[PDB]
RNA sequence: UGUAACGGGGCUAAACCAUGCACCGAAGCUGCGGCAGCGACGCUUAUGCGUUGUUGGGUAGGGGAGCGUUCUGUAAGCCUGCGAAGGUGUGCUGUGAGGCAUGCUGGAGGUAUCAGAAGUGCGAAUGCUGACAUAAGUAACGAUAAAGCGGGUGAAAAGCCC
RNA sequence: CCCGGCGAGGGGAGUGAAAAAGAACCUGAAACCGUGUACGUACAAGCAGUGGGAGCACGCUUAGGCGUGUGACUGCGUACC
């Protein structure tokens, strides 16, 4: 179809998110999904969701096909990031980000 | 104002063959370079490839004169420990002539890239047969 | 040590290069289970080539 | 500053600033170095520059004929709509309504409309002539005028 | 969403001084 | 009456950055290292600008140089030649013709043998 | 098709009933001006002339509008100094259309 | 550290000396177009012009001219929801600072001109504050007192409960 | 209503003139970081730009050898304060 999907707010390592876009860049769905839950990282697990939720759409929302849909773009983008702070030691302390990410799944057309 | 120029489907690229006997060295590698250089021929300029095919025949005959054959110092490094692969005008004859040839017209070529297609366009051989006779090289041992 | 200059965009990606997870094409069907299912590993009925290991 | 001088290092030792102050004016909290306060504006000005310019500005408006003498346009009772006739029937409108004599329902109707002020001879100066184009003068006014200022 | 966050102004320090 | 110094900051550096495009690198992107970078790039045109007319002055040089030799005379013969003829120097620019008619050089060449002659 | 003649500060040759933008000179919009101090002859036919120039030719062309030039920024400019200057030039064209060779 | 006491190749004349001729070569000089400063000469009036001479590398530094920004006046005046400012792109324009026109965004205020006043122009102060990089997916994950299984729940159990 | 863990969060659906107005919510720049498309780039050394300049994609240059974007190669060129 043309579905979008955010997760925003995903606490998850971006540059490991970027990793895992490309794994499944442009390679149809309905086996794209099974990679992911058979492949390392729990980032899998977590663009994984996305990724099912955006099919779910381009199921109802118009749709009724898996059989058609290409995960056109996926991305990830920084989002924002949660300020903390790390005693660091001896007098020394350092704010600390717990880096974030909003997961980008885009599925089209086939 | 507005001028030719040069591109690589407007340079028909030529095969020469040169003497290397009567010629002497430095002053064979000149006429090498020249050619090279494309300031032999009609074109545009030296700022792309112009160098058009020329071969050298001997490499084993070329005078290097009483005080050179005497000594003529190469030098070369190897960028290990102490260094240092020394040969003469002889020693090389020993041991591949054509490096007496490739050498001259490195110094004489700037930098790499354009020079690097230019020595692609030299060949050198030691003797004087042909062995590559079939792309026609024309006369040019002059 | 303790680093000198800024490493440029670039140079980061290069790296990032050989930083990836390999498509191992998971995805794979026995004839004693047709499942979608990773090869050389559970089915996730408990079979391997059938016979079910799993009890839980 | 409501600040202090309490000094946010320890002199060399470490390298966070070179200030010893957050009582600076570079700080976050500020300061400002050459910081607004009272301050005069107020300039001396000759008496015969002050008569001097409502002289010439008197004698430009006569060469720009938009001087007018009309007596006899003070308001019998407040109600502006009486004072709307007044400038209106004589073709007039950026009046400064401007005479020594009182009339005081004519003070207080004035003051409605922004395009006239209250305006006495005695009171005289030169930007409320210069805006306010249309200026309107009883021959007592003009006569007053003459002493005031020449 | 709290916020706390310091500044630091301890030496690191501990190496002496070259050739007095 | 605080001056909040315009928005004249990054408008006066939106200039820049926009005729400063086209570059690898953060050599575009920051300010700082986009104006000591803008900098150097019109010093070097205006350098250039003069070294335009050098390099062609090399160039066409070159090229008469060779056009004559390959016929009879050295570039040096020649030049003082089209000079010893009067009212055709025709520039060096436009001594070359020879591109697109050799024989159109060849004219000038032939011609100025005999002049020299 | 060459044949030079003087344009001042720069000659040209001819490229025949093509446009040309050269240096400013002089003259207002429209208008012919002619170049009378052409110096060769060699218009394919191969009529070589070594002789200054040539009389009883002209390059005739119309102008086709003058303008300005277009701009690009002068910098002179001296590091481990306070000096730099900016400095904005654009020029000034003629324009011939070329309608020469005529006799 | 390696030729490294010809720049290099290379050169036995391409060396070296003498002579001569030719050519190359700069932002020099000349040509051409255009600009500005001062001086002078004519025309000519706060005038300003043209003509001509000559000049215009420039820190410290002096002088002389301006732009722009925010504000107040000129302003229930003008411009604007049939779309202002700002943001973001382009064209045109000026010697420049910059300006002008305009498309997109935006959803409201902004302000010719002339003059007046300034918290009036920023890359640099280990400047200050705030944001986000960088090293990096590196270091480390806090004791060398080891955990392992099987259930249970739950969507998910190496760590939890039993 | 749907995905998901009666999640979070998001997508729809409506609310609304606007939801790139959705609660971290005005306008939302810049740094910074992605994704796409076009073009370039894996034998070539150096303030990374600049002048020249080949090839390529676009606007056809809508007849014309042109502009826009990019820049192989090549002549230059040792950052700013």
């Amino acid at each position: 179809m043309e579905t979008i999907a955010k997760h925003r707010h995903a606490r998850s390592s971006a540059q490991k998110v970027r990793l895992v876009a490309d794994l499944i860049r442009g390679k149809k769905v309905s086996q794209a999904l099974d990679i992911l839950t058979y492949t390392n990282k729990k980032a899998a697990v977590l663009v994984k969701k996305v990724l099912e939720s955006a099919i779910a759409n381009a199921e109802h929302n118009d749709g009724a096909d898996i059989d058609d849909l290409k995960v056109t773009k996926i991305f990830v983008d920084e989002g924002p990031s949660m300020k903390r702070i790390m005693p660091r030691a001896k007098g020394r302390a350092d704010r600390i980000l717990k880096r974030t990410s909003h997961i980008t799944v885009v599925v089209s057309d086939r | 104002m507005k001028t030719f120029t040069a591109k690589p489907e407007t340079v028909k690229r030529d095969w020469y063959v040169v003497d290397a006997t009567g010629k002497t060295l430095g002053r064979l590698a000149t006429e090498l370079a020249r050619r090279l250089r494309g300031k032999h021929k009609a074109e545009y300029t030296p700022h792309v490839d112009t160098g058009d095919y020329i071969i050298v025949l001997n490499a084993d005959k070329v005078a290097v004169t009483g005080n050179k054959r005497t000594d003529k110092v190469y030098y070369h490094h190897t960028g290990h420990i102490g260094g240092i692969k020394q040969a003469t005008f002889e020693e090389m004859i020993a041991r591949r002539p054509e490096r007496v040839i490739e050498i001259a017209v490195k110094g004489m070529l700037p930098k790499g890239p354009l020079g690097r297609a230019m020595f692609r366009k030299l060949k050198v051989y030691a003797g004087n047969e042909h062995n590559h006779a079939a792309q026609q090289p024309q006369v040019l041992d002059i | 040590a303790v680093q000198q200059n800024k490493p440029t965009r670039s140079k980061r990606g290069m790296r990032r290069s050989h930083d990836a997870l390999t498509a191992v094409t998971s995805l794979s069907v026995d004839k004693t289970s047709g499942e979608k299912h990773l090869r050389h590993h559970i089915t996730a009925d408990g079979y391997y080539r059938g016979r079910k290991v799993i009890a839980k | 500053v409501t600040g202090s001088g309490k000094k946010p290092w320890r002199q060399k030792g470490t390298g966070r600033a070179r200030s010893g102050s957050i009582k600076s004016p570079i700080w976050r909290s500020g300061g400002v170095t050459f910081a607004a306060r009272p301050q005069d504006h107020s300039q001396k000005v000759n008496k015969k520059m002050y008569r001097g310019a409502l002289k010439s500005i008197l004698s430009e408006l006569v060469r720009q004929d938009r001087l007018i003498v009309v007596e006899k346009f003070s308001v019998e009772a407040p109600k502006t709509k009486l004072l709307a006739q007044k400038l209106k029937d004589m073709a007039l409108e950026d009046v400064l309504i401007i005479t020594g004599e009182l009339d005081e329902n004519l003070f207080l109707a004035a003051r409605n409309l922004h395009k006239v002020d209250v305006r006495d001879a005695t009171g005289i100066d030169p930007v409320s002539l210069i805006a306010f184009d249309k200026v309107v003068m009883t021959a007592d006014a003009v006569k007053q005028v003459e002493e005031m200022l020449a | 969403a709290a916020a706390a966050a310091a500044a630091a102004a301890a030496a690191a320090a501990a190496a002496a001084a070259a050739a007095a | 009456a605080r001056v909040k110094r315009g928005v004249i900051a990054r408008a006066r550096h939106k200039k820049i950055l926009k005729q400063a495009k086209g570059y690898y690198g953060a050599r575009s992107r920051v300010y700082r290292v986009a104006f000591q970078a803008v900098i150097k790039a019109g010093q070097y045109a205006y350098r250039d600008r003069r070294q335009r007319k050098r390099q062609f002055r090399q160039l066409w040089i070159a090229r008469i140089n060779a056009a004559a030799r390959q016929n009879g005379i050295s570039y040096s013969k020649f030049i003082n030649g089209l000079k010893k003829a009067s009212v055709e120097i025709d520039r060096k620019i436009l001594a070359d013709i020879a591109v697109f008619d050799k024989v159109a050089f060849t004219a000038l060449v032939e011609k100025a043998k005999a002049a020299l002659a | 098709m060459y044949a030079v003649f003087q344009s001042g500060g720069k000659q040209h040759r001819v490229s025949e009933g093509q446009t040309v933008r050269l240096e400013k000179l002089d003259i207002a919009t429209g208008e012919t001006v002619e170049f009378a101090e052409v110096l060769m002859i060699a218009n394919g036919e191969e009529v070589k002339i070594g002789v200054p120039f040539v009389d009883g030719g002209v390059i005739k062309a119309e102008v086709v509008a003058h303008g300005r030039g277009e701009k690009v920024k002068i910098v002179k400019f001296r590091r481990r100094k306070h000096y730099r200057k900016q400095q904005g030039h654009r020029q000034w064209f003629t324009d011939v259309k070329i309608t020469g060779i005529s006799a």
